[PDB]
Parts: C-alpha cells; sequence; structure tokens
RNA sequence: CUAAGAAAUUCACGGCGGGCUUGAUGUCCGCGUCUACCUGGUUCACUGCCGUGUAGGCAG
C-alpha cells in the first residue's frame, strides 16, 4: 500500500534455538508473522529515533536445520526436547514439547521517511545493526559475530533513486548478495484458481490447501501430479474469534492499558521461489495490516507480481 | 475441564440421533419433558444439566502461559491477542490424514 | 500493591552452542584450522547388570536371561588419534537492563520493581554477581565432564568490541578452582567489563574458547539429544548426541546451567559448593530442592517480600534474586 | 537407612579405541609410519552345516538344499603378505576418585558409601586392584584372539606425563600368563602408578602398544559391529568389522572388558582362572552366571551388607565390591 | 513489541563362531574433419663504475 523509498539489507543474520513449530498445523519454517514483529520492535528500538519508518519485510531463508529426529521405525519425525529443571518437591517435570531450529536468513526492510536526508546510509545501516544484535528473532537468539568477518555491512539502497536502468542494475547487484537461498512471497491468488478449477468436483476449502502442497500420486490413466514451484502452507494471519475487550475486563492480560480480543490462526499457502524471477525488488516485502472492525489481522506482501 | 464422568457426554448423543432429547437438553427442552419420564422434578434437573453443559464461560481469562501477543494497527498503538488452540479444526484435520494415510482405499 | 499477574523476564548472557574440534598441545595458538571433532556410531553388547527384584533371583531364569544377547547401537564422540586437545568454542553476549520485564501487567508494581532494583544498583554494582560470573568463565565449569580428569585446561576470553578484538583474557582454568571464589586482578578487570555490560553502559559480546588437554584418541562428552520413546515399534538408537553441522556440540542451556553456578547462600549447606540459580533451586544430579517454600528463602518470597512489603533481605540474598533477574523466567500465579 | 533410588558411577579406567597397524619384527621399535589394517570385502559360498530338524532329514531334501548354496559378502581383515606383526595402540588414564558417584539421591547414604570407601583405602590401597589391573596389561589380554597362537607378543608401556613419554616398560606378554599373578619388579612399579592414579595422587595416562609376531598374510580379529537386516541391494554382507576412518580397530569396550578380568574371587571354582568383575559376575561365551544372588556374593548384596548394615565382607570380596565401583553403572531402582 | 517471555538427558556395557561361487563363449561391418590468422607492440626493471656508505649519481 506503501511504496517504500529505499531498502536495508541485513546480509546473513544468524538464528540459534529459534521456534520451529509456530502453528499447530506446520513444523517447518516460522511464520512471517514474527518477521513482521521483528521489524515493527525494531522501528520501535532504533526506528523512531532517526525519523524512520520500517513497513515490510522480505526473508530469503540461507539455511535450516531443524532440531528433530526419525524414530527408527516409521516415516514421521519426533522432535528434540531439552531437560527442564525439578519442580519444588524435586520429582520430575511436566514435558510440554517445543521445536527448536537454527536459521540462517536475509532481512529486507523498506523505508520511507527521510532516510538519506538527516543521516548518511552507512551510519543508519551500522546503527541498525547494532540494535539488531543484541535481540531476539523468532523465539531464538539472533547468533552474535563469528569467524564471518566479511558479510558484517548492510546496504541501503535507494529505491526510485538513479535511472531506470540503473534501478535494475543496482537492484540485480543487490540480488547477487541473495542468490544462495529463496525468498517467500504469498499465493493467495493462485490459492483461489485452485479452489475455484476444484470446487467443480466439491465445495470445500481447507481440503484444498491440504490437496495442493502434498505429493499427489495419480494412477495409470502412477505419476505424480506436480505445481511449478516450492508451495509450503503458511499461517495466514489471525481471524477473531471473540469480540473487542477493554484492556481492564480481562483477567491475566499482558498489559491493562491495550485492548485484547480472542483469536484463531488462519493459514494459507506461500511459495519459495528464487529471487531472480522477480523483477522488482519491493515485491517480496511482507506487510501486515489490521481490519480491527472484524478479525483480520492478516500478514501477506501484496503489490508482488 | 477435569471431569471423567463421560457418561453425560455419552448420553448426549445416546438419544440425539433420532431423538430430540439429546439435541433439546441443552435448549427449548419441550421433548425432554418426555425425555425425563418422570415428573417436573426429574425433567427439570436434566434440563437444567443440559442447560450448563454447553454453557459458555462468558467471562474471559487469559494466563501468563496463553500466549499474549501485541498486533499493531494502522498508525496508531496495538491490540493484545489470545490465540486458542484450534481442537477441532486439528482433529478434523487428523481424521483426513488418517484417512489419507490408513484406509483400505488408500491401501489398495 | 500486589503481584502482576504476568511477569515475564528476558534471560541475559546468552549463549552460544558450543562446537568442539581437536587438535595438538602448543598449537593452540592456530587453533583455527583444527577440524572438527565428529559424531559416529558404534555397537555394543553388555549383560544383565541391574538389580533384579526379589522374585527374579532364579538363577535359571537369570542364566537364562542372560543368553539373550543384548546389544545397543550408541553415538560416541572420541578425539582424533593423533591428537590430545579438546577445544570448545562458544560466544557469550550481555546485554544490561537487567530489571525491565518483557511483559507485566500491573504499571504500579513494575515501577515499584524498577525502583526497587535502581536501589539495589545504587546500593552496590553488580560486581559481586559479575565476578562470580567470571569466575565460572574463567575456570572450565562449561567444560562438563570433558574436565573431569584433564590434565591441563586453560581459557581464552576475547572481548570484541568492533570486527576485530578489544581485549584478550588467559586463565589456567585449573588453578581456578570450583569451590571457592578468589579475587585476580586479571579476573577482576574481566568483572568490570561483564559488570559494564550487565549495568546497560554497553553491549559486551565475548568468544570464550577452551583447551583441555586430554589425551590421543579419548571420547569427548557433547551434549545429548532427548528420544522420546517409539514403545510399540522397534527398538531404537539408545544414545544420540547433539551435533550442529556435522560438529560435536554442547547445547546454549548446558552452558548457560554452567554459568550461573554461582549460588553459595542456599541454607542447607555451603561445603558442598555453588549451585546453579533458580526459583526453588533445584539440581537435577542430586534430585532434592535446596531453597524450599517452607523456608522463607526461595526466590518468589523474597522477591514478595522485598518489593510488595518492603522487606529488603540479606545483600547475599539480594545478590541471588538479582542473580534470578538475570537468569529470567515466566514467573507469575 | 536405605540405599538410594538412583545411583551412578562414572568409569575410572577410560580406554581408547584400540588402533591396528602391520609391519615386521625388529622393525617395532621403528614403528611410528606403520601403515594400517585395511578391512576388505569378500565372497563366502556358505556349506550346510547346521543341525537339522529331524523334520526335515529326509535326503531329497537335504540334497536339494545342497544344491543350491548361498552366498554371502563378508568383512575381513589380514595383514600384508610381507608383514608379520601386528600392531596395536590405544590410550588409557587412570583418574581416581572412585567412590564418588555420579548421582544420588540420599545424602546419608552418599555419606556412609564415601566413609566405607575412605576406610577401605585407609585398611589397605589400591595396590591389589592395580597389580591385577598391571597384570592384564602385561600380558596381551586386550588382544582377544589376535593373542591365540601368536609367536612372540611384547607389550611397551609409556607413562606420558606432559607431550613426551616420562616412563617406558617392556613387557613379554606370553611369560606373563593369563592363569596366575607374578611379582616383578617393574610390574610392581607399574602397579604403583596406577594406585597412585586410582587414588587421586596423580593424573595417569598411559599409551599401550602391543606387537603380536602372528605371520605373513595372517587374518587379524577386529572389533565386529552389529547388522540389523540383509537383502539384495547390499552385497548380501553377513559380517561388518569396526574400523576409525581407515583402519581395523577394537571397540574401547572389548579393551576395557578385558581390563578388569581380576575377578578370581567367584564361589564356583578358581582353578577356570579371573573373569570379568560384573554385578552377577557372568561371562557371555559361557552363557552363566558366577555370584549367583541365591549366593551371598554378588555385588548388589555385598554392597548392601557393607555399607546399610556395616556386614564389612571378606576382603577378597571386598576387593570385587571396589573393583565394581571403578567400573562404575548404573545401580539402583 | 516476534504462538513473546524460561529450561542440564545420563550414568554403564565383549557381537563372534564357520564356510570352494562355479563351469561355457567370435564384437563387427563402414567412414574426407576442413577453411584463416603478426601475440610481446618498453612485462629482456640488466650489466658494470665512482663513492666507506644501503645516501647519491654515472656509463652502455
Amino acid at each position: 500500500v506503501t511504496d517504500p523509498e529505499a531498502l536495508l539489507l541485513l546480509p546473513r543474520l544468524s538464528i540459534q534455538n529459534a521456534n520451529a513449530i509456530s502453528s499447530p498445523l506446520t513444523w517447518g519454517f516460522p511464520s512471517p508473522g514474527a518477521f513482521t514483529g521483528f521489524v515493527h520492535a525494531l522501528q520501535r528500538r532504533v526506528g523512531i529515533s532517526l525519523d524512520i519508518e520500517l513497513d515490510g519485510v522480505g526473508i530469503v531463508c540461507h539455511r535450516f536445520e531443524a532440531q528433530i529426529s526419525q524414530p527408527a521405525g516409521k516415516r514421521t519425525k519426533v522432535f528434540n526436547l531439552t531437560r527442564n529443571p525439578l519442580n519444588r518437591d524435586g520429582s520430575t517435570a511436566a514435558i510440554v514439547e517445543e521445536g527448536r531450529a537454527h536459521l540462517e536468513v536475509s532481512l529486507l526492510l523498506g523505508v520511507h521517511g527521510d532516510g538519506l536526508d538527516d543521516h548518511p546510509a552507512q551510519e543508519i545501516a551500522r546503527q541498525v545493526q547494532e540494535q539488531a544484535g543484541a535481540m531476539r528473532l523468532a523465539g531464538g537468539s539472533i547468533l552474535p559475530w563469528c569467524n564471518e568477518r566479511f558479510p558484517a555491512p548492510n546496504a541501503e539502497l535507494l529505491m526510485l533513486g538513479g535511472s531506470d536502468e540503473q534501478r535494475r542494475k543496482n537492484q540485480r547487484r543487490l540480488t547477487r548478495r541473495l542468490l544462495p537461498g529463496f525468498a517467500l512471497v504469498s499465493r493467495e491468488a493462485l490459492l483461489q484458481q485452485h479452489l475455484e478449477t476444484l470446487r467443480t468436483t466439491l465445495p470445500e476449502a481447507t481440503t484444498l490447501d491440504a490437496l495442493l502442497d502434498l505429493c499427489r500420486i495419480n494412477f495409470e490413466p502412477w505419476q505424480v501430479r506436480d505445481k511449478p514451484g516450492w508451495l509450503v502452507p503458511i499461517p495466514a494471519g489471525y481471524n477473531a474469534l471473540s469480540p473487542l475487550y477493554l484492556p481492564g475486563e480481562v483477567r491475566n492480560a499482558r498489559d491493562r492499558e491495550t485492548p485484547l480480543r480472542f483469536v484463531e490462526n488462519l493459514f494459507g499457502l506461500g511459495e519459495w521461489l528464487s529471487p531472480h524471477r522477480v523483477a522488482a525488488l519491493s515485491d517480496l516485502l511482507w506487510y501486515h495490516h489490521a481490519e480491527p472492525d472484524k478479525g483480520l489481522y492478516r500478514w501477506s506482501t501484496p503489490r508482488f507480481v | 475441564g477435569n471431569a471423567a464422568a463421560l457418561d453425560v457426554f455419552k448420553f448426549l448423543s445416546l438419544q440425539y440421533q433420532g431423538k430430540n432429547l439429546l439435541n433439546w437438553l441443552t435448549e427449548d427442552s419441550a421433548e425432554a419433558v418426555q425425555a425425563l419420564s418422570d415428573n417436573a422434578e426429574q425433567a427439570r434437573e436434566w434440563r437444567q444439566a443440559f442447560i450448563g453443559i454447553t454453557a459458555v464461560k462468558g467471562a474471559p481469562a487469559s494466563h501468563s502461559l496463553a500466549k499474549q501477543l501485541y498486533f499493531p494497527l494502522p498508525g496508531s498503538g496495538y491490540h493484545l491477542l489470545a490465540p486458542l488452540f484450534p481442537t477441532s479444526l486439528v482433529h478434523h484435520v487428523h481424521a483426513l490424514l488418517r484417512e489419507a494415510r490408513f484406509g483400505d482405499a488408500a491401501k489398495a | 500493591l500486589s503481584t502482576a499477574s504476568v511477569l515475564a523476564f528476558e534471560r541475559k548472557l546468552d549463549p552460544s552452542d558450543a562446537l568442539m574440534s581437536a587438535g595438538a598441545w602448543a598449537q593452540r595458538d592456530a587453533s583455527q584450522e583444527w577440524p572438527a571433532v565428529t559424531v559416529r556410531e558404534k555397537s555394543v553388547r553388555g549383560t544383565i547388570s541391574n538389580r533384579l527384584k526379589t522374585k527374579d533371583r532364579d538363577p535359571a531364569k537369570l542364566d537364562a536371561s542372560i543368553q539373550s544377547p543384548n546389544l545397543q547401537t550408541v553415538d560416541v564422540a572420541n578425539l582424533p588419534s593423533d591428537a590430545d586437545t579438546l577445544k570448545v568454542r562458544f560466544t557469550l553476549r550481555v546485554l544490561g537492563g537487567a530489571g525491565t520485564p518483557s511483559a507485566c501487567n500491573d504499571a504500579a508494581y513494575r515501577d515499584k520493581l524498577l525502583q526497587t532494583v535502581a536501589t539495589y544498583v545504587n546500593e552496590q554494582g553488580f560486581a559481586e554477581l559479575a565476578r562470580r560470573y567470571a569466575h565460572n568463565l574463567a575456570n572450565a565449569r562449561f567444560l562438563w565432564r570433558n574436565r573431569v580428569g584433564a590434565e591441563a585446561v586453560e581459557v581464552r576470553i576475547n572481548h570484541i568490541r568492533q570486527g576485530e578484538v578489544a581485549r584478550t583474557w588467559r586463565f589456567d582454568a585449573l588453578a581456578i578452582g570450583l569451590r571457592d571464589f578468589k579475587a585476580d586482578a586479571e579476573l577482576d578487570a574481566l568483572a568490570e567489563l561483564i559488570a559494564s555490560g550487565l549495568s546497560g553502559s554497553g553491549h559486551v559480546l565475548l568468544e570464550v574458547v577452551a583447551f583441555a588437554r586430554i589425551g590421543d584418541g579419548q571420547e569427548v562428552f557433547p551434549s545429548q539429544e532427548l528420544i522420546l520413546d517409539k514403545g510399540d515399534k522397534k527398538g531404537q538408537k539408545s544414545k544420540t548426541l547433539y551435533s550442529v553441522r556435522d560438529a560435536a556440540a554442547i547445547h546454549s542451556q548446558k552452558i548457560g546451567n554452567a554459568l550461573r553456578t554461582i549460588d553459595t547462600w542456599y541454607p542447607d549447606e555451603d561445603g558442598l559448593g555453588p549451585i546453579a540459580v533458580e526459583p526453588y533451586g533445584s539440581v537435577t544430579s542430586q534430585g532434592k530442592a535446596y531453597r524450599q517454600p517452607k523456608q522463607k528463602l526461595d526466590f518468589y518470597t523474597l522477591l514478595d517480600n522485598w518489593v510488595l512489603r518492603d522487606e529488603a533481605p540479606a545483600v547475599e540474598q539480594q545478590h541471588y534474586v538479582i542473580a534470578n533477574l538475570i537468569r529470567g523466567g515466566v514467573f507469575g500465579e
């Protein structure tokens, strides 16, 4: 809804012990709501104090390492846990399962405010790096500086500045630093297209998001029906199952100065695609928008194709 | 909850199929007048228990261990959010995944 | 005033997953191209060794149970046969702002908490807690079983301010014991650094590398994984070791549990040594909880007496509850 | 007073995996660049040699089974055709502090156990146990089948104090028998070194090298792995030998089991010879438990009589109980 | 302001017993690779002399 004036690249963020489950239906990559919450908390901590606003996230996931295991007689997988401390009587704990993982991801952040006006690009990028190297991303700690001495500094790249051919060339030289991974986009239109062409047989919607992202083996007309890209389930957002509540009327709230609601998880389809397949680098930015008249608390990436 | 009396949950569907006792016992217990099989005391007790079975809590209560989350607003403050575990939804997709992974059609 | 319904402290002293490598002694200055210690599998055959029930003494039944062989597959990790030194490396970041919770429902309670921890820093600095943290970094307490019976353990700490090193510390980890807390000028300077990082006066980043001189081809001890059992299924591999990118590793929480082993003020004894700090301070090896709530020395009642009732406890118990604040937790009803 | 629910002892006498290499006799002093013994594969056609069911002893069925024999692929390890001597090398650390468990519940039980072990050390040292351990190092009992039918076995033991050799022992491992425990000056010096290691009065690390003169191209016997399934997708592989990187090897528990073969006090006999110290001391090759719990001479009843009811057994059985403590294990409910 | 905030898996172990994979065999007919070029244009930073000199110049 807002075209960013420039783009900042959080180059190679290493993350240990991040949350893997992130949803009651998926277990793989964490939800993009975590990345939108990260850029909003970074806007709170260092973004306001520089006449800068931050809007959305592009994520590419250079590497993934889940703490899982296959239990030796089944094709499924289980989660690896940790030993919690003993109870007050010293008997044992109550085992609640959590899924940890390790991530290597880059972040693409858009800016609209006085970017190059009040401050130069290098000092802005350096203090955003120093700020983000003290917090956590998705439940797990941002792993600090190691013998990766090369990939440290960012690149605050002006989006619309320069010639349009020069714009394509500098965004291509920025995509040159993001080739190892594959970016993530929302695929609501392809979901709706397969939903309408499936509804000739039966009018159901979650069975589509089941049948979109598995290995469908069709018999002899032994073949495998296939989608052209990497189709994954993603948590599409938040839909409220209860009306608006005031800060004080609900007990055990996080804050008695913020209104509360009871919510359910919207699930959708995402897509991992090579970053060279998109020509404008501002297409990948995941924005979260609220429609508080109803329950729709949505994260997506509009203006993508 | 912690109620081990699952016989009431069984009797909610024991007369629910083909009878209006298991379906009207929660509200509009006019079929519960014959559903009690007795005078007004047993029918009133059955209607009160059926009304108290599926009764909503009303007064909301979060917890420390309930995943309270901030969500930003369009150009303003924040909203607090507490996701519930979609037990009916995960049971529906668990039945679908058991029908996909197991079952005689999938075996054939 | 009352305690808040929600109360959540983010942890400080975030460690990394400590990775293992191997090499020779007196090459440890050039220990950057040292190859990783890998995790292999092997086969074990054992016998009946546990206690038998009194109904199962039965020598024919015991001889029948012996003649069925007992085999397992076991994850193992060893040094190479030409390397005698294990090198364990992790990074530790100190953040500061230890008083502020990540969540609090009551505003007046969090303001009383903030002025309480502000008065605590005003009365004295973090230097006792920071000195004990620098002690647990000085002796290699994070080498859990890799330190037991080692010949010579030596710890290097690099404070990295910019992209290069800002300062280095060199410690003989066997001279500094695991029982008592000494005072040393390099150790007090490191204590001043961790204290200044804890006070919010900066962001401290350290790289800790420990060299243990074990022996040629000897067994090292990384972390073990948790596999919940597939009970009505086939037999599983009954040991799994933690590895990060085909390198034997210790968990981050294991190094964190080793770091906060500072509590020498638990009421049961003082000669058994320091324990880790937690509410109802309980060590999993002993299976028994010191700082029971029936005495007024656990973390929760001490915090309620300091904040709600304005009964400031003794200064070692103030150290204990401040260390529980640095450790973090999810506290509440 | 009762025994603790959890109680675990970490092992003293940690050996490494023994690696095999090959060379010529009388070059064994220059046996540092001896090439490793490699594990190869070969084809084996299996004949019919089992006992028949006698419901299948019909001659036509027997000839029909003989006409179609089955075939396997088998891992094998031989010496080279020009080398006649097998060299087997490992390292062994003696740690000390054998009484202290690594896990306990009861404080009174571990205090009573600690003073029981302390009184055992005060009555006599570790001299008998370390004498028998030095004997099992002197004869090359850790060469399990490689010792059988050897022409000459020689063991070189090096106490390694700093990164260089502190002391050297040279043993004719066939002169020192496998049956009885003799007395020798160098063997008693080695026993005193192992006893000083076991008492915590030093850090003992030994390099043990064994040379067996077997013959040109002869088959050596490394440790043997475990095969769960076998099919045509493999080479119908039915035997897998253990190997570190690229070398035939022996499991560390195999060397450890041949180290603690010291138990000559089992009540059945003594003319057979020593067995390995186990709770209900059992031999897998014989399928039988010596020290049955029906008699009062297994480890658990002896330990419970010694610690709880203060019934100190005979000094032979005291040696047996303390040897079981040195071996380590999980003892409890 | 991130389904946020928090966490010690672990102690011990003998996989070895034994074996014949064998016999027998025809690879073979046929073929157009051509056309046209500045590499070195200071990349040969040398050799010796005066000068105590490494400081500085000289001669081809």
